[PDB]
């Protein structure tokens, strides 16, 4: 849902 | 506009997580009993103008800033196609380097890490709340609802958070009225005065994550003393039910700390009014 860095 | 007001949490108990888990492998179960004392939450996502004072007051530097990237949904122009890490994306430029926030001064702050919004709610005179506070603020004094303000997505045919409508990620149809962020004031409040705890933003939260909790009954948990990736919570205006199904109070997800993208944000919380 997000991407991590 | 007051966007950094804060509202009473009041003591209680509550049922943490769910025992009908909708996404198992995220640790959404089992419920478990858990006691927060009274605290402060934000009513409003952490705003780009009152991010704005924290770095007018401070110098911050973002961390997506000083990495030099951040990441970005395609749809607005990784961990999935859908997501590229854009250079010079950062919560100034929450699309690119030739985007802005002028316009959008009262929608949630983007591209915030972990680090950015632990350092933005100590600045404040307040801190990030724990995955629990979180959740307890975000149920907003109902027991066991999928949402902040009940079962149904769309109580009275009204939209109550800023999702995904459409199909994911081809089309969003902006039904909700808002494509991207909506101001941190949008859609009702939940029942005790939150604006946007589901859908808007993802927002971070003080925990470590796991995926592994006890039955156990706790007190104002913290979560795991270790960990590499932090809890956030809630959910955003790109979820939707056939792929990312956490706009829910019980959903969870997590980043490793240092993580920034144009979906997450975060508010704080506090023990007492700054
Ligand atoms: C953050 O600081 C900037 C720069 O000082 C503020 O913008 C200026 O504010 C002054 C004082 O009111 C105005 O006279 C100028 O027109 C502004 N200049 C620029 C470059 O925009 C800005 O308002 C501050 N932001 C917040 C949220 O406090
Ligand atoms: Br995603
Ligand atoms: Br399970
Ligand atoms: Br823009
Ligand atoms: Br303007
Ligand atoms: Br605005
Ligand atoms: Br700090
Ligand atoms: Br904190
Ligand atoms: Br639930
Ligand atoms: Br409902
Ligand atoms: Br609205
Ligand atoms: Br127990
Ligand atoms: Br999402
Ligand atoms: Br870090
Ligand atoms: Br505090
Ligand atoms: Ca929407
Ligand atoms: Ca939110």
């Amino acid at each position: 849902c997000t991407p991590s860095r | 506009l007051a966007h950094s007001k804060m509202v009473p949490i009041p003591a209680g108990v509550f049922t943490m997580g769910t025992d009908d888990p909708q996404i198992k492998q995220d640790g959404e179960a089992p419920a478990r009993r858990v006691t927060i004392d009274a605290f402060y939450m934000d009513a409003y996502e952490v705003s780009n103008t009152e991010f704005e004072k924290f770095v007018n007051s401070t110098g911050y530097l973002t961390e997506a800033e000083k990495f030099g990237d951040s990441f970005v949904f395609e749809g607005m122009l990784a961990a999935a196609p859908w997501w590229l890490p854009v250079k010079g994306a950062n919560w100034r430029h929450p699309e690119g380097p030739d985007s802005t926030i002028l316009h959008r001064p009262d929608h949630p702050v983007l591209h915030v890490s972990w680090n950015d919004a632990v350092a933005y709610c100590t600045w404040a005179g307040k801190r990030l709340p724990t995955e629990a506070e979180w959740e307890y603020s975000c149920r907003g004094g109902l027991h066991n609802r999928l949402f902040p303000w009940g079962n149904k997505l769309q109580p009275k045919g009204q939209h109550y958070a800023n999702i995904w409508q459409g199909e994911f990620p081809v089309t969003n149809t902006g039904e909700d009225g808002f494509q991207g962020t909506a101001p941190v004031d949008a859609f009702p409040p939940n029942g005790y005065g939150l604006y946007n705890i589901v859908g808007n933003a993802w927002e971070w939260t003080s925990d470590w994550w796991t995926v592994h909790h006890s039955v156990e009954e706790t007190l104002n948990p913290k979560g795991p003393p270790s960990g590499k990736d932090r809890v956030k919570k809630g959910g955003s205006y790109m979820s939707h039910r056939s792929y990312c199904y956490r706009y829910r109070c019980a959903a969870r997800s997590q980043n490793t700390p240092d993580s920034s993208a144009s979906n997450l944000g975060f508010r704080c919380a506090a023990d007492r009014l700054p």
